[PDB]
């Protein structure tokens, strides 16, 4: 019967470490998005957000969002899911309070690139060989009259203007400019090109190469 | 209160309150689970009631793909007969086939349903035999027949209706909304929505000023206008039909036949006078349409643009250029052309 | 046959509960997987102590090398072995029924169906490869026939002639043939 | 918690399930605050319209698509006919539910279920399926209610 | 049990369809794909080369066609010299439907029990926004072309085609003759049975009621 | 019936163009040339595309023919039939009033070690340049405009193409040209 | 209590021959046209059918001379304005809201009118108080109160209501 | 099947066609109906007076292709006498019904099955209404035609063809589907009695 | 204290029915067997395996009885041997039915021949069950 309240890290450090890894990362306020934006990832991320903004005392401890997903589009360029999975994730990550730090491990592509840009200014991390890429949104094959395809074009143009809005706010550029540069054709960014355009801001903290360490030894 | 911990999940949480939730196609695992839960709930007491929630598609998918058999339902329903404490069965969503029998097989007066739930009943089907012999086809049919009869008997105990009526109705899919299920005998009550919720909803729609001005009034006016216009159009169609029948009677009053005497002869001795039989042999009378209503005023419309006809007389000999090999068609006194 | 049965203080699975009492239920035809599990279980059960291991078999057949591995593990352990036949023991299962407790500790249920046949096998390749495989399989037939003959007490040459085809036995025929030793009844 | 918060993001599902969730949400005594994230398709649009009127929230970036029931069915001519009539009755059930949830006439709802019908946040609130834009403070308070 | 042909049995005994094509009859069956369009255009032009003035008769029993192949066939029909005379059989489902309307006006026929159909050009969008715009333009161009051809052959308004093509529109020979798709109906030996749709059209104008349905098929169970 | 038309020096190129389909058509054109050198050939193109290799084979055959080779598109001519239709003799290319003409680049791919990937990218880029160079010459339009147009996925009516320089006559007198 | 809508309250309740015959004829007509639901107009047709009953004779004195014509007018209105649409098969013939209220009102009238049975004149007043008379013959100016006075004059006994 | 079986059968098919005997075998798909329309048109062209004998032996077929064959039968000049051998089921039975009145036959041991069209409706509610109207129109048209052929009534037919309705040729004659039975005299076996 | 076996099995291999019958008889405290809906061959054996006096069937339940099934493959002599064992299985099943129904074993063999269906009352009369729920 009694309302069982989930107790959080300040008072839960006395209950030990969590059993497995995802519970560890959730406790560290890291939301690791390793898998494309499927409805499963959306559900899990929404629940993690709901738990993290549930009982943080200060809710200033930032939330980390590491990305290893090509977003809502499959490897061969044909959409594997829809743009509404991104909105649900994005919307969810906004209803929290804490600064939202984002990072890229290997690939942040096509939607995860926007979500990467959408972190805190000054706090977007990447591995020095992460590959970032921005492509126009893609719908999946549906059948009908010219009216159905026109409706899909309208929906895809809402999605494109949405991504252009987020990228304009992140990279600090003209809205239609951000539409032209990123969403108009599938373009690739190295870490340096992405930093040049405001996609990322830093490497992960403490990243020090091996022979560099050797020569400082 | 600490000694019994909070239930681990939702099925334990519900079943702890004697709620047997039947929500899956009635497969052997589901049937076994249902039987175990009903027996256990009798064990904990055979006077306490059991609230069974039925959102299930019977022994076959709604697609028609057979997935269990006609005997899993017999097991579940004979189980419900075996347990003696009262069972109130609430229909949620879908209650097809055997899952409808289970809905109608609860305690009478306690069977209920949500306001939009659908209760379908049809006849069992079996997966293809696979080219057996002749005697095995006969034996398979006798098997299927015995199980259909079991379904009928249990559905007769449920609804209240004869076996023959139910058999006739079952031959095709029979779809029943809760008004229809309540009429037929499946259920007894309908779970109306909460009154306080609905009252608050109506008050919010009024007070907020959303129901009035969000575009609602213009298209509610459009709706009522379309309804009135279509009602008037259908009335004009009825007027056209009645005038066609009046023209048939105008042009049929010129007749000389002895077949009416035969129709007098065939009828019974009691109906020697015109005396109808309170049946779908029902003669609706148009000619006594002297409504004489002085209230229904013709609107400001101009039919004075219709031409002035030649004003033909039918009392001529000229005939349309047709063919008929009958020479009993004598000219009539009023129809010299006949 | 899933439900965990209660143990000394907690709920433990039915087959784990059985092995807590040295009882080893073999219920599937002996493939690499089941044979490895049962070899491992036998070794650990002999590790706990040395009392005796009862094997209840429902084996409908199986492969030859895994069955011989299980047999050799049964013979290697210190603790003795008794084999009971619930249901049926076919082929290499009927050979496992003659693998534990030569001294009158093979039982069978009254309607258990027993069958022995010479081990099968199939392999192709070069000509010389087929020679090597055929010689090995003949060695295997001879080894399993020596084991069957010394288990039941029938002449080796008799066993060779008998098992070339399928051989089926009711428990009375199995007692008379020497395959088993006692038939379980209500006691 | 004398309210049941129900968070919506789902691309479809059979309409009968949407009807079941709508009836259940209209049956329980406790209130309901239904939030739409991203999308709410047919059954999810029914579940979104099913919450307490005045507390059906939808984010700025949400879409609500409502379409008429789609079915499939094989068999003899009479069986096709009967299943056809039932699917039309389901279409009328859904039209009436939307008509009562949004206060639009059943004939404008039926006109819209003729084809797949996408609505933005402003379009959805104007149409009547949702009642308020979901700003961060809304489920700030929602989480605080679940916690208080 | 694929098919078994006669031969006609002249001194040569050739295939029956070769004999019928030699006597100036073209059969259209199955989908008008690119091979079928190529074969029909080649047949039309061979028959033209043999004799440029004598009528060609085309029998159309086909469940549709690729829109471009149908447009090619209709262009070849309108661009040849002899009178083309199209008899519809069985079904003609929307793209084939234009093939029936494209016969020489006065010589478009349909058998008494065929089922014509008219539909908007159905295609399908997929991919980037520019691929979807390309699909929209393709389907709009097809709608314009087929709407203009239906206007050209039947004389209907573009509004009337809008209503007659907004959804799969199944028509009997009688609606087709009222609309203008066909010119004469090939009946039996005096067969004038009224199909269910025409009976419903009777009911809509008040000619028959539920009381007095007349000698027409019972459509009271709809 | 195709035998009589082949006697009349009419060659049909219908449906998808492929390697074997090309070899057959190449042979027909060579036969018609070696039989009769002064009488024109007519090639009818209703084809949704093809292989660049097979298409260029047929194009070489067409450009070898001493007898002027007219082309008459009907229905579709998509990105490889359209090129061949544009490769008829200038002034003797025709189309139906409602044919659809498409100009567009080829697809492709590569796999494994990216050495072959770079070689395939180089070969697809060659196909682009080769086709566009001859397209520009017969359309009589700047190579830059042709390069830009061959990128854009689009159909055109024979009126638009006749303006664009691809075809030269419309069979129907532009009286049934519908948009 | 809705137990008044019971076959007992039609048979077991003390009613005259006239009222019972009227209601049974209305039920026969609901079953006949296959629309198992009695309307208030079917009850009026029951009154008009029995021209011998004092209710139909009070209608004659009020201006309905063509009683057979009035019956046919009501049947025609029922076919057109309302509907004799045959339904499926309902085992139990139902009763419309107006018709069941008319049954209750007729019994309530009989109580205030002193009649220990339910009478046809009371049914006619119940129909008039439900519009049915004025909903069908507005030409004859035949409203609830005019027949109130007509039946007061017919029975010569004052009747009063709550 | 075996190619030699196909070649033998195509040869005997040519012989029969020479003898003015078309045949409808197997499920009546669009291909078979186009072929049989072609044969009927040829036989009309060759001679406008002699009867055509149409061998029906079919387990079913498409409604639309069956109506293609049926209209061509009722349009051509020669009287197409349909004869059933083996099984005329569900569209070969309709075709057998529609043979020239007084000239539809059946060997004694055949089975006639008449029922209503199968089919399927798929898609949104409106597409399902359109497709259900197509199937119901086909059902009503075929029942109206069976009423015309057999002399029965539309309601008796609609009741009889609700489910599969197998009939011997004797029951078919007594119904109206077939007009005579083809058989030669046998030797009536004397019994000892 | 007594194994209470609820039976509802549309089918199963007959040998498994024999094995469950033996397992039932193995324990000494009696067994109650209540059949619901259907008890086919492999479960009809189980139903007949309960304690005589304590075997119950429900009004709706139907009992299947049939001979065992089998597929064989191999040389002619392998087929002969395998046929001989399936016959041994059928004889054993007839013997079990004879023990439970107290009816001529040859008659039970005749009834096994083809698929055999028994209503609840015919299940009682045959002897597979004792009472009705």
């Amino acid at each position: 019967y009694p309302e069982g309240r989930p107790l959080f890290l300040p008072e839960a450090e006395r209950f030990g470490n969590p059993p497995d890894l995802p519970s560890l990362l959730l406790q560290q306020r890291v939301i690791y998005i390793s898998m494309p934006f499927l409805p499963s990832v959306t559900e899990l991320v929404v629940a993690q957000c709901y738990y993290l903004d549930f009982d943080d005392r200060n809710r200033q401890r930032p939330i980390y969002v590491y990305l290893n997903s090509t977003g809502c589009i499959n490897d061969k360029g044909q959409a594997i899911s829809a743009d509404n999975e991104f909105y649900a994730i994005w919307a969810a990550l906004g209803f929290t309070r804490a600064p939202l730090y984002t990072g890229v491990t290997w690939k942040a592509q096509n939607q995860a690139a926007v979500l990467l840009s959408a972190g805190q200014k000054g706090h977007r991390y990447s591995f020095p060989h992460a590959k970032i890429s921005t492509a126009p949104p893609v719908m999946n094959r549906v059948f009908g009259q010219a009216v159905d395809a026109q409706l899909q074009a309208n929906e895809l143009d809402y999605a494109t203007k949405y991504y252009a809005a987020i990228l304009a706010r992140s990279t600090g550029k003209d809205l239609e400019t951000c539409q032209k540069q990123y969403l108009s054709r599938k373009r690739y960014f190295s870490v340096k090109e992405a930093y040049e355009e405001g996609l990322v801001d830093k490497l992960v903290p403490g990243f020090m190469l091996n022979r560099f360490r050797k020569m400082q030894k | 209160d600490r000694r019994k911990p909070p239930p681990p999940d939702l099925p334990s949480l519900l079943f702890d309150q004697r709620i047997v939730y039947l929500g899956m196609p009635l497969v052997p695992a589901v049937t076994e689970l249902m039987v175990a839960e009903l027996l256990y709930l009798e064990k904990q007491g055979a006077t306490l009631p059991i609230e069974m929630l039925i959102n299930s598609s019977g022994t076959t998918r709604q697609d028609g793909e057979i997935l269990s058999f006609d005997s899993e339902g017999v097991a579940l329903t004979s189980t419900m007969g075996f347990i003696k404490n009262p069972i109130s069965t609430v229909n949620m969503g879908l209650a097809v086939g055997w899952s409808c029998v289970v809905l109608s097989f609860g305690r009478k007066g306690w069977r209920k349903s949500l306001p939009h739930s659908l209760a379908m009943i049809q006849q069992p089907r079996v997966p293809p035999t696979g080219q057996r012999q002749a005697i095995e086809v006969h034996i398979k049919w006798r098997e299927v027949l015995d199980y259909k009869r079991e379904l009928l008997r249990m559905f007769s105990l449920g609804t209240g209706l004869p076996v023959d009526k139910l058999d006739a109705d079952m031959q095709r899919p029979l779809y029943m909304r809760p008004q229809d299920a309540l009429e037929y005998g499946i259920i007894d009550e309908i779970i109306e929505p909460n009154e306080d919720k609905a009252e608050k909803a109506a008050q919010y729609w009024i007070r907020s000023g959303r129901a009035e001005s969000e575009g609602r009034l213009e298209q509610w006016q459009e709706y009522l206008s379309l309804q009135e216009e279509y009602a008037l159009k259908d009335s004009f169609r009825k007027v056209m039909t009645q005038d066609l029948r009046a023209a048939y009677r105008d042009t049929s009053s010129k007749l000389l036949k002895n077949s009416s005497r035969n129709m007098e002869q065939v009828q019974e001795f009691k109906e020697r006078l015109p005396d109808d039989m309170l049946t779908e042999n029902d003669e609706v009378r148009l000619p006594f349409s002297r409504d004489g209503v002085k209230l229904a005023i013709l609107n400001a419309e101009c039919y004075a643009e219709r031409n002035i006809a030649r004003q033909v007389a039918a009392n001529k000999v000229s005939v349309p250029d047709k063919w008929r090999a009958a020479y009993a068609a004598r000219p009539a006194p009023a129809a010299p052309a006949a | 046959c899933r439900p965990p049965g209660q143990r000394q203080s907690e709920w433990v699975d039915l087959w784990e509960a059985y092995t807590y009492q040295k009882v080893v239920f073999i219920k599937e035809a002996i493939t690499e997987d089941v044979a490895n599990n049962m070899i491992a279980l036998t070794l650990y059960l002999d590790s706990l102590d040395q009392k005796r291991i009862y094997y209840w078999l429902n084996v409908p057949g199986g492969d030859v090398v895994p069955t011989l591995a299980l047999y050799d593990t049964m013979q290697y352990v210190r603790s003795k072995t008794a084999t009971v036949c619930y249901g049926l023991c076919l082929g290499m299962g009927g050979f496992l029924l003659t693998a534990g407790g030569e001294k009158g500790y093979r039982f069978a249920m009254p309607h258990s169906i027993l069958m022995m046949h010479h081990p099968s096998g199939a392999s192709r390749g070069q000509a010389s490869e087929m020679h090597i495989e055929s010689r090995e399989l003949v060695r295997m037939r001879d080894y399993l026939s020596l084991l069957t003959s010394n288990a039941t007490g029938q002449p080796y040459d008799r066993v060779i002639r008998e098992l070339s085809r399928n051989k089926w036995m009711d428990p009375k025929q199995a007692i008379e043939y020497g395959m088993i030793d006692k038939v379980l009844t209500t006691p | 918690s004398k309210k049941v918060f129900m968070i919506i993001n789902s691309f479809g599902g059979s309409v009968g399930n949407g009807i079941t969730v709508h009836d259940a949400l209209q049956f329980i005594k406790a209130g309901s605050l239904t939030l739409a994230l991203g999308v709410a398709a047919s059954a999810a649009s029914l579940a979104l319209a099913g919450g307490t009127i005045g507390e059906r929230y939808v984010t700025e970036g949400c879409h609500t698509m409502i379409h008429q029931p789609e079915g499939g069915l094989n068999g003899q001519a009479s069986d096709i006919w009967i299943d056809s009539q039932e699917i039309m009755k389901i279409r009328l059930d859904v039209a009436e539910i939307y008509s009562l949830s949004t206060y639009r006439p059943r004939h404008k709802i039926l006109r819209d279920l003729d084809r797949d019908f996408y609505l933005t946040a402003m379009e959805t609130i104007y149409y009547g399926l949702a009642d308020e834009i979901a700003t961060n403070e809304v489920m700030h308070s929602i989480v605080e209610m679940t916690n208080q | 049990p694929d098919i078994q042909i006669g031969h006609g049995e002249d001194a040569i005994e050739m295939d029956l369809y070769r004999y019928l094509l030699s006597n100036r009859i073209i059969f259209i069956g199955g989908y008008i794909n690119d091979k079928m369009a190529t074969q029909i255009v080649g047949s039309l032009m061979a028959l033209e080369a043999v004799d440029e003035n004598e009528d060609i008769r085309i029998y159309i029993n086909s469940p549709g066609g690729q829109p471009y192949s149908v447009l090619g066939v209709v262009d070849a029909m309108q661009s040849i010299k002899p009178d083309v005379q199209t008899v519809a059989l069985g079904a003609c489902y929307s793209y084939a439907s234009l093939v029936v309307a494209a016969g020489t006006k006065g010589k478009r026929y349909a058998m008494k029990n065929t089922r014509l159909m008219m539909t908007q050009p159905m295609g399908g969008s997929q991919g980037d926004i520019y691929q979807i715009k390309a699909t929209v333009e393709e389907l709009n161009a097809l709608y314009q072309i087929f709407s203009r051809y239906y206007m050209k052959f039947t004389g209907m308004n573009q509004d009337q085609i809008e209503q007659a093509t907004c959804r799969d529109h199944f028509m009997t020979p009688e609606q087709a003759k009222l609309e203008g798709l066909i010119d004469e109906i090939i009946r039996g030996k005096g067969d004038y049975t009224v199909p269910p749709a025409i009976v419903r059209q009777f009911r809509e104008v008040g000619l028959v009621d539920d009381l007095t349905p007349g000698p027409f098929l019972k459509v009271d169970c709809n | 019936p195709f035998g009589l038309l082949l006697r009349q020096r009419i060659v049909f190129l219908g449906g998808e163009v492929e390697d074997f389909g090309a070899d057959a058509i190449i042979s027909q054109l060579l036969l018609l040339d070696s039989q009769d050198p002064t009488k024109d050939i007519k090639i009818f193109i209703n084809s949704p595309g093809g292989s660049v290799t097979a298409g260029m084979g047929i194009y070489d055959a067409m450009m070898l023919c001493r007898a002027d080779v007219n082309t008459y598109c009907f229905g579709l001519a998509a990105s490889m039939g359209a090129f061949l239709l544009g490769a008829g003799k200038r002034g003797k290319r025709n189309s139906m009033p409602n044919s659809r003409i498409m100009i567009h680049q080829p697809l492709g791919g590569a796999s494994g070690q990216a050495v072959d990937i770079e070689i395939q990218a180089k070969e697809i880029m060659y196909h682009k340049a080769n086709l566009n160079r001859i397209m520009a010459d017969y359309c009589q339009q700047p190579l830059s405009k042709i390069e830009e147009d061959t990128d854009r996925d689009r159909y055109m009516s024979p009126l638009e193409a006749k303006e664009y320089g691809l075809i030269d006559h419309i069979i129907g007198g532009e009286e049934a040209v519908f948009n | 209590a809705t137990a008044t809508a019971a076959p007992s309250e039609l048979d077991d309740v003390g009613v005259s021959a006239a009222a019972e015959s009227i209601i049974q004829y209305a039920i026969n007509f609901a079953r006949a046209s296959e629309t198992y639901e009695v309307h208030s107009w079917m009850v009026l047709m029951g009154i008009l059918k029995y021209e011998t009953c004092t209710a139909a004779k009070i209608l004659k004195s009020l201006g309905l001379e063509d009683l057979y014509g009035a019956w046919n007018e009501v049947l025609w209105a029922l076919n057109v304005c309302d509907g004799l649409q045959p339904r499926s098969f309902v085992t139990d013939i139902k009763f419309a809201d107006r018709a069941f209220k008319v049954i209750t009102a007729a019994s309530d009238f009989a109580v205030w009118h002193g009649k220990d049975k339910m009478y046809s004149e009371d049914v006619l007043m119940a129909l008039a108080a439900g519009g049915v008379l004025e909903d069908l013959f507005p030409d004859l100016n035949l409203s609830f109160e005019r027949v109130r006075k007509a039946v007061e004059k017919e029975s010569g006994r004052r009747y009063q209501l709550p | 099947p075996n190619p030699l079986v196909i070649e033998r059968f195509q040869g005997v098919v040519s012989q029969l066609f020479q003898q003015r005997i078309v045949r409808l075998g197997g499920a009546v798909d669009d291909d078979m109906a186009n072929l049989l329309v072609a044969q009927l048109l040829y036989l009309d062209s060759v001679d406008n007076k002699r009867d055509i004998t149409m061998y029906v032996n079919s387990p079913g077929g498409s409604v639309t292709a069956g109506m293609a064959v049926f209209d061509t039968m009722r349009h051509i000049r020669p009287d197409v006498s349909t004869c059933c051998i083996g099984l005329a089921a569900s569209m070969g039975a309709f075709i057998l019904a529609s043979g020239q009145a007084g000239k539809r036959y059946s060997l004694p041991n055949s089975r006639i099955m008449i029922h209503q069209p199968l089919g399927g409706a798929q898609g949104q509610a409106t597409d399902i209404e359109i497709q259900a109207n197509e199937i119901l129109h086909h059902k009503l048209t075929l029942n109206g035609y069976l009423a015309q052929f057999t002399g029965q009534s539309m309601e008796t037919i609609t009741k009889d063809t609700d489910r599969d309705f197998f009939m011997s040729p004797q029951e078919a004659i007594e119904y109206g589907l077939v007009d005579a039975i083809i058989s030669k005299p046998q030797m009536l076996q004397s019994r000892e009695v």
